[PDB]
């Protein structure tokens, strides 16, 4: 009997502890429908695949620089002095089963974690989620990003590989050792000493496996928490106004979907752990600091700070009998970088001057200059992607590499303002085409007037129509609207049988004018809502 | 307006969700099923969908059980029957487990959309400014907690709990961080003049005076003699050759008290260096620096791997152009002129190692870097 | 009964706490100041007393910084100068530490209870069974999402999902736990008689059918001949020899090839065993096992180490009782006869390892133990 | 020393003598015999996140 | 956090040849090792470790 069951447990749960109207408001609370919010989720779910798959990584791999000869099964590399943690990454590979596929599954985790984090700041940025309310939720949310990066830089630079081992020779020990006061101290308190320091991997993998995933949790835990009680901002739309939330109850349909969405993003990486190679640490030795290769980049998500390490033109100063080497300016830049990300909002707020409460997001075409900022910061970080990336560029598509490091250098400066020009230009016709979709209708065939051979697109009217054939002009609602008759109540009613075969009429037919009912009912649901919110 | 003492008992089911969504600030406008018309086979046939791809999803999380327990995983040498179940091994895990759980994460999108009602539930946002009994009810809590307290008129207490708390925060920061700080030039390395900082000190700095240091090429050998001596005939021209700083003492790798020697050889950061054989006739290309012009032996040049910028090895050589290019950030350094930067980020020339021969012929180094040999830092050009 | 919409802009501190407490169920009762009569000294004195706790609770945060930046911490040899410094180095930060926090903590207590204002405030518990208009609106909102899904109509996918749900549960959970589990029983080890399990198998078993195994003796020399082969003459009566599985392949540990070897019969678990010297008085005393009757050489028996309850070394050794005592759990093994558990948990004897003297009067193993050696488990005796 | 030496008593001699999966969980647990080579990082990983987490 | 900071688990056997002189020389694995170097060679690390215990 599991409906008595059920119910006994919850008339034991509901008396031991008072759940009920607590339970009732998380169930009740309604969440905007947009696919665009999403893009958080995406991230959300990355991270616990990370989770899950890490604690397997941890159960079978050991953090050390302690020398060792392999004496393995990988052929390839036998009596080769390595790092223990170079060693059981190996071992992951090859002698546990499935420990490759996992090891995989992570990483490939770990870049669409970085992915779907970077998707989502530019969602929320485009949209203007960050203003007055939710001004925190992006600092945290901006925290979460340097924390993602660089713990996938000390996820990646844990197993001592020849290709991690040269990138953290480059970033952390050059960087460190280059800054002013304090570099050479902080270089011998990271690494307990020199570079090659015995501690190193230890400590990389006490920050990536406990300290900074703890932080990221906190973090996504204040995230998720301020997102739940600051309810969830939503676009302009019919009912939808700034002081409520149209969309779906949390238990019925937005659980399931989230849920559902969940197990899709799990299957994805599951398939790409499966399908693609990622990070093949047996072909790269391990790791010697005479031994190098060509390609020598990091991730994805720390690419752009490697563009920006070869794309800065080499200026060095050099004070009364001291040294300010390259890397120190890539180090202000990655300052000025996390700085001016952290701060934007508050710095938007002080440039426009809106310190309102918003809760309607903004169309990335009806703000225009923070779109194409936003636009001019992408082409920025792209420009520094493929920067770091010039090596493999210049070697399959043929261009000098010379070549391709000073377009860098140049588009650093110009392709960020042609993107900002574009962009600018780009959402005020987007203005424009949303205004003329207002005034005329939408577009649809031509058509010859009957006395003359005049020709008309046959507009088709959104609002009220004047007694003549003009409309009455629309007023933008901040809410997007259809350029295409496709979207609208037309050509929509293919026979309901089925791919091969028809159903039979009186099914077709009942089918077809409840489904017009049901649309039919929501609109005029929403409308009657909108009415009464005014009216 | 009331709370429906006894009402409930005969409140249907929609009454109380209505209910509940009216007390949570929740209105559900249009909660409508997907399949109104009963009997229809449209509708069995979206069940006969989404019960499909949840079964795909159990076909393919068993196929995951029975290839994981049962396939031909195991590492396979190169060229060995069972080299290709192998390698599509581990696509095989990935496949079933991806395919599985996607098809039921499918299977479950499908029924959200096509049988779990539609509903534009609108919710009530009470955003902003709690009412102002809440805000000054608060205000008026947290006051009193303070100035009940007494706080704020016990002027010692005041300073002195300051005085207290900083001072247990400093001590308790300063001890949790002394363990990591280390001073980078405390003299360390033992040297020809006295035990030196790390940074100034490489393999290549004379241990005692008039020492040794053989340029011994490292042979691929896994373990045993991995540093042999070299000789310049052994290098011809346009050909490069990554040296080591080698000692007599510092023999094959046989004993322990070897190979713990020779793993910190060639574990050193600043200790590789690349010995180059610049063509006779191009030698006429080559500018000197200074205190560097006596350096080279011959046609050969010995310039450190580690690039000047960040350290990454410079290794790229490429002859008929003499450019040691770096890969990690794409250097060039010209290298018939003192190892000058003429591309890249960086900005100082490689250090120039000075080169001879002993007796026998063999190559060794003819003193130490005039310079810090690997990347730059604030205490530096002096 | 209102919720006060403009009365609260004149309501003082007092009722704003008052309020609050009657919205929240809060009744504070007797919130009363510890000192109501202004002026007294007994007042000044309190306050000066928390001030001085606080005070040096910050005077030993400071002495803490200062003793941690400054002492002779690091480790002094022995009989040092310095030594005595570096021995009550860490109490002094522990104790800077503590005390420094402790006196705030001190300080903190008295000001609550000297100075924050006295109250007994009760709380209206609403606990057990929320008010049934709550329960009723939650089963009706869970019962709504339940059946309204149109789920228990389509069975099909009712059992689809649980089918899929499982399987891929079970793919995932199998391929998750199958990386660690590993066949005790997988023969690897090497034998005379072909590869044997690790538990079978320990450093006494003969590699190949002749071999000699050397009772080697471990010197404590800090790696270098870290064993050395054994004489009987070495013992005398009454005697324990701690001896590991030697072989002439398993020279000193000079070579890098060797003291890997040497490691692995230092670190193997069932390698270490214990020569004893039975005295000639008591030879007569001596009871053996079956099949171990010729195990002995003369007056010397070499019974394993590891005890046979849990695999603790039995490393203690009573002469004039001859009792092998292990320390983990207290067992005692009458060395006399066979070495058979006469106390504690153990209750199967040691291992008896056969042994003789080679060509040179060199003690070696004169064959493998007849039963495993380590502590027991399921597949044994057998 | 007294610390392997508890291991040794506790976790290998315990879990090795489980009648029907004993040894198998103490194989998996070690990676092999007793002295295996990642008893130490499993239970530092045990330690530091699993069992604190 | 501060223990992990200075803290190598591994069982690879190393000499010390460290600052304790009592035990130098001696093979140890690398857990041992680095316990031994937060009890003596890193500043407080005997006291963090003790007061963690
Ligand atoms: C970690 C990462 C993973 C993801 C986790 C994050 C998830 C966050 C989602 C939040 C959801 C939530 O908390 O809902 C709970 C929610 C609590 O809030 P509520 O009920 O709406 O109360 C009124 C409002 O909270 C009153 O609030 P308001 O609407 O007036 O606005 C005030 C708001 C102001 O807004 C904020 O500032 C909120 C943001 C908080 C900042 C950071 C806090 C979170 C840090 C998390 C760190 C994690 C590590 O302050 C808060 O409410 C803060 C609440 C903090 C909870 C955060 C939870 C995490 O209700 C429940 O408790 C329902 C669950 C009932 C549980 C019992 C079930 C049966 C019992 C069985 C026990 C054993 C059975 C054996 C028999
Ligand atoms: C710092 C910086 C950007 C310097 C400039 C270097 C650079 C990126 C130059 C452009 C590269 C191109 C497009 C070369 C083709 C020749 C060329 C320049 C034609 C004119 C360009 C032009 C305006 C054409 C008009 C029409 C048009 C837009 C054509 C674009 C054609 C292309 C290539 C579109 C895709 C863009 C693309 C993928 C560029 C390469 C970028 C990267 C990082 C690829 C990474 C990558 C590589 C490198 C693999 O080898 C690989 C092997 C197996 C599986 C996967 C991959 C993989 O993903
Ligand atoms: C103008 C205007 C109106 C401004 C608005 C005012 C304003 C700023 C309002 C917001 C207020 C803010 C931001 C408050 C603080 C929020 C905060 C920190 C809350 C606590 C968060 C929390 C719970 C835990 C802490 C998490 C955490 C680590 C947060 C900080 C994240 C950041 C900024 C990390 C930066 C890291 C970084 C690069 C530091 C520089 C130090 C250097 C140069 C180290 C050397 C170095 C290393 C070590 C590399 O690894 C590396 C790798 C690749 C390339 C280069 C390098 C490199 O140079
Ligand atoms: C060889 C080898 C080892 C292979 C294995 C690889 C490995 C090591 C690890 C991965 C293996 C595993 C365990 C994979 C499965 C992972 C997993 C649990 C998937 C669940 C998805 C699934 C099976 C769905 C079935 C379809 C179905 C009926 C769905 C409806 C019922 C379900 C499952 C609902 C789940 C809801 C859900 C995702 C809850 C997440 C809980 C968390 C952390 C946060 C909740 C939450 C969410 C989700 C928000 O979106 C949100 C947005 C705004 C503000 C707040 C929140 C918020 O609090
Ligand atoms: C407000 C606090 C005021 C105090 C300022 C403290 C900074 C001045 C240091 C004074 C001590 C220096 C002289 C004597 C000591 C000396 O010579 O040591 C030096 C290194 O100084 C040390 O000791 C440790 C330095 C102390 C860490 C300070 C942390 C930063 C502070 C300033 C921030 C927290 C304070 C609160 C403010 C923030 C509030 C929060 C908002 C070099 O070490 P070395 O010679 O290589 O030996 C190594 C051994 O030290 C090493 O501990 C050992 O572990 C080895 O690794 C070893 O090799
Ligand atoms: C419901 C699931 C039904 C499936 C039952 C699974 C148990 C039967 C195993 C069938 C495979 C055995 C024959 C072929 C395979 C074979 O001979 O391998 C053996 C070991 O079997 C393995 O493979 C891995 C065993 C699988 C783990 C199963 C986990 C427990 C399950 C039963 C519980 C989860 C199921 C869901 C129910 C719970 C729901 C939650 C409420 C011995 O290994 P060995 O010869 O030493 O080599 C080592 C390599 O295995 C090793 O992976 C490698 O990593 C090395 O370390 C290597 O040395
Ligand atoms: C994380 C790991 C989790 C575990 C997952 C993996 C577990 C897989 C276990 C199944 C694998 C196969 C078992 C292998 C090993 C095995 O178990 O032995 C068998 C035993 O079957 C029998 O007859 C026993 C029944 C007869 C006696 C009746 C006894 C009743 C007892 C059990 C009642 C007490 C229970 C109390 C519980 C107390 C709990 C304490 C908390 C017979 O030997 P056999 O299968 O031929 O294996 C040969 C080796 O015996 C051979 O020494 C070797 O040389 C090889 O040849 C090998 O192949
Ligand atoms: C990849 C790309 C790089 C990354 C880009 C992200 C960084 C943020 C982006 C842009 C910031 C600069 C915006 C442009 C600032 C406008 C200047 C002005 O002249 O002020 C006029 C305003 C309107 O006044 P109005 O009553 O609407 O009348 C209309 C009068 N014609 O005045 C004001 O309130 C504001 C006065 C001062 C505001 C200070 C803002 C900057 C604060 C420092 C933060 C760092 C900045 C970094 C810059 C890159
Ligand atoms: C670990 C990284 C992150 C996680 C797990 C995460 C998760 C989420 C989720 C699930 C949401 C609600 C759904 C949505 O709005 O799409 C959200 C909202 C938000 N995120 Fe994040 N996000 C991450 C990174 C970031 C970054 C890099 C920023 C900048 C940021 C700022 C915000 C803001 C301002 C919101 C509020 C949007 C709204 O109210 O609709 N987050 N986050
Ligand atoms: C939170 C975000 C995380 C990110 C972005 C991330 C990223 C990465 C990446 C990219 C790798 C390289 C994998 C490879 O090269 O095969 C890695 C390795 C590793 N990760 Fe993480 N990780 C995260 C969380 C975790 C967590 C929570 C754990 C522990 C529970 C963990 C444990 C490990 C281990 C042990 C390794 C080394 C395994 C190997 O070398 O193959 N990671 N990480
Ligand atoms: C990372 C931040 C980088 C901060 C650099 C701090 C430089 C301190 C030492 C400068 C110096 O005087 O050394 C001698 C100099 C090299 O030679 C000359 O006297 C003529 C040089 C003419 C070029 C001047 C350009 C100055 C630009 C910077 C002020 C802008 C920094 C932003
Ligand atoms: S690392 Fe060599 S040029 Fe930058
Ligand atoms: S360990 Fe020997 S008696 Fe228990």
């Amino acid at each position: 009997d599991f409906a008595k069951l059920a119910a006994a447990q919850g008339d034991a749960i509901d008396s031991r502890y008072h759940p009920s109207a607590a339970v009732r408001r998380q169930l009740n609370k309604v969440f905007p429908t947009h696919w665009s919010f999403l893009l958080g989720e995406i991230a959300l779910y990355s991270f616990i695949i990370l989770l899950l798959t890490g604690v397997w990584l941890t159960l079978f791999f050991d953090p050390s620089m302690a020398h060792v000869t392999y004496d393995g099964v990988y052929q390839p590399l036998r009596g080769v002095q390595m790092s223990r943690a170079y060693e059981t990454a190996l071992d992951i590979s090859f002698e546990v089963r499935g420990g490759l596929f996992v090891r995989q599954v992570h990483h490939w985790a770990a870049l669409m974690f970085a992915a779907s984090i970077m998707v989502h700041l530019a969602r929320i940025f485009f949209t203007g989620a960050f203003r007055r309310p939710r001004e925190a939720n992006w600092v945290i949310g901006s925290l979460l990003l340097i924390l993602a990066m660089f713990e996938g830089f000390f996820g990646y630079s844990l197993p001592d590989d020849l290709l991690s081992g040269t990138g953290i020779r480059a970033a952390l020990s050059g960087i460190t050792m280059g800054i002013p006061v304090i570099g050479t101290w902080m270089h011998w308190a990271l690494f307990g000493g020199d570079f090659p320091g015995e501690i190193l991997i230890p400590r990389l993998y006490a920050l990536h496996i406990l300290l900074i995933p703890g932080i990221i949790l906190a973090l996504i835990g204040a995230h998720l928490a301020l997102v739940w009680f600051q309810k969830h901002t939503q676009f302009p739309g019919p009912g939808r106004t700034e002081t409520n939330v149209v969309g779906v109850r949390v238990m019925p349909v937005f659980a399931v979907k989230s849920g559902a969405f969940f197990a899709m993003i799990t299957g994805v990486l599951g398939l790409m752990g499966g399908l693609l190679t990622i990070n093949p640490i047996w072909n790269l030795g391990p790791y010697k600091p005479s031994q190098v290769s060509a390609g020598s980049q990091p991730d994805f998500y720390m690419m752009w700070t490697d563009g920006l390490i070869r794309l800065w033109p080499a200026w060095e100063f050099y004070p009364f009998g001291h040294t300010i080497p390259q890397g120190v300016w890539v180090a202000v830049g990655m300052g000025l970088v996390f700085a001016l990300l952290i701060a934007y909002p508050f710095i938007e707020k002080k440039v426009t001057g809106d310190d309102a409460h918003h809760n309607l997001l903004q169309r990335p075409r009806d703000v225009p200059v923070r779109t194409a900022i936003g636009s001019m910061a992408i082409a920025l970080y792209l420009l520094l992607t493929f920067a770091c990336m010039n090596d493999i560029i210049a070697l399959k598509f043929h261009i000098s590499l010379n070549a391709t490091t000073w377009i860098g250098r140049i588009g650093m400066v110009v392709l960020p303002a042609i993107v900002y020009f574009v962009a600018y230009r780009w959402a005020i016709s987007l203005q424009r085409s949303d205004r003329e979709v207002l005034e005329h209708g939408v577009e649809t065939g031509i058509i010859k007037r009957l006395p003359h051979g005049a020709y008309v697109e046959l507009h088709q009217p959104l609002g009220p129509v004047d007694e003549h054939g003009h409309p009455i002009p629309l007023e933008y609602a901040g809410a997007p609207l259809p350029k295409r008759m496709n979207k609208l109540g037309s050509g929509g009613a293919p026979g309901t049988g089925s791919f091969l075969f028809p159903d039979p009429a009186v099914e077709h037919e009942a089918l077809t004018e409840a489904a017009h009912a049901s649309e039919h009912k929501s609109l005029t649901a929403l409308k009657e809502h909108q009415d009464r919110i005014h009216g | 307006g009331q709370p429906t003492d006894a009402e409930l008992a005969e409140m249907s089911r929609e009454e109380l969700v209505k209910l509940g969504g009216k007390i949570d600030g929740v209105e559900t406008i249009f909660k409508e099923p997907r399949w109104p018309v009963p009997g229809t086979k449209a509708e069995k046939r979206t069940e006969r969908l989404v019960a499909y791809w949840l079964m795909l999803g159990g076909l393919s999380g068993l196929a995951l059980l029975l290839v994981f327990l049962f396939w031909p995983w195991e590492y396979q040498p190169f060229g060995s029957e069972g080299e290709f179940l192998y390698s599509l091994a581990t696509p095989l895990y990935g496949l079933t487990f991806g395919l599985s759980i996607l098809s039921i994460g499918i299977g479950a999108v499908l029924f959200q959309k096509k049988f779990i009602p539609e509903e534009i539930s609108v919710q009530d946002r009470h955003d902003g400014r709690s009412p102002e009994v809440h805000r000054k009810t608060v205000a008026a809590n947290l006051t009193d907690a303070l100035e009940g307290s007494t706080l704020k008129r016990r002027k010692v207490i005041g300073l002195s709990l300051g005085i207290g708390l900083g001072a247990f925060g400093a001590g308790t920061l300063v001890a949790f961080i002394g363990g990591l700080i280390k001073n980078p030039w405390k003299p360390v390395v033992p040297t020809a003049e006295g035990k030196k900082a790390v940074l100034w000190t490489s393999g290549w700095t004379p241990r005692f005076k008039g020492e040794t240091i053989y340029l011994a090429r490292a042979t691929g050998r896994p373990g045993e003699s991995p540093f042999v001596k070299m000789r310049p005939e052994d290098i011809d021209a346009g050909g490069m050759e990554t040296v080591f700083p080698w000692r007599e003492s510092d023999g094959d790798g046989t004993t322990v008290e070897s190979e713990h020697k020779l793993t910190e050889i060639a574990m050193g950061v600043r200790n590789p260096v690349m010995l180059i054989r610049i063509k006779p006739a191009d030698m006429h290309r080559v500018i000197k620096r200074k205190g560097q012009e006596s350096f080279n032996f011959g046609e050969l040049f010995a310039y450190t791997k580690v690039c000047s910028h960040l350290g990454c090895p410079s290794s790229l050589y490429e002859q008929q152009t003499y450019r040691i290019l770096c890969p990690c950030h794409q250097s060039q350094f010209d290298a018939l002129e003192f190892a000058k930067p003429i591309f890249g980020p960086a900005a100082r020339a490689l250090a120039q190692l000075p080169i001879t021969i002993d007796e026998d012929g063999y190559l060794v180094a003819n003193g130490d870097f005039v310079e810090p040999v690997g990347p730059a830092f604030w205490e530096r050009k002096s």
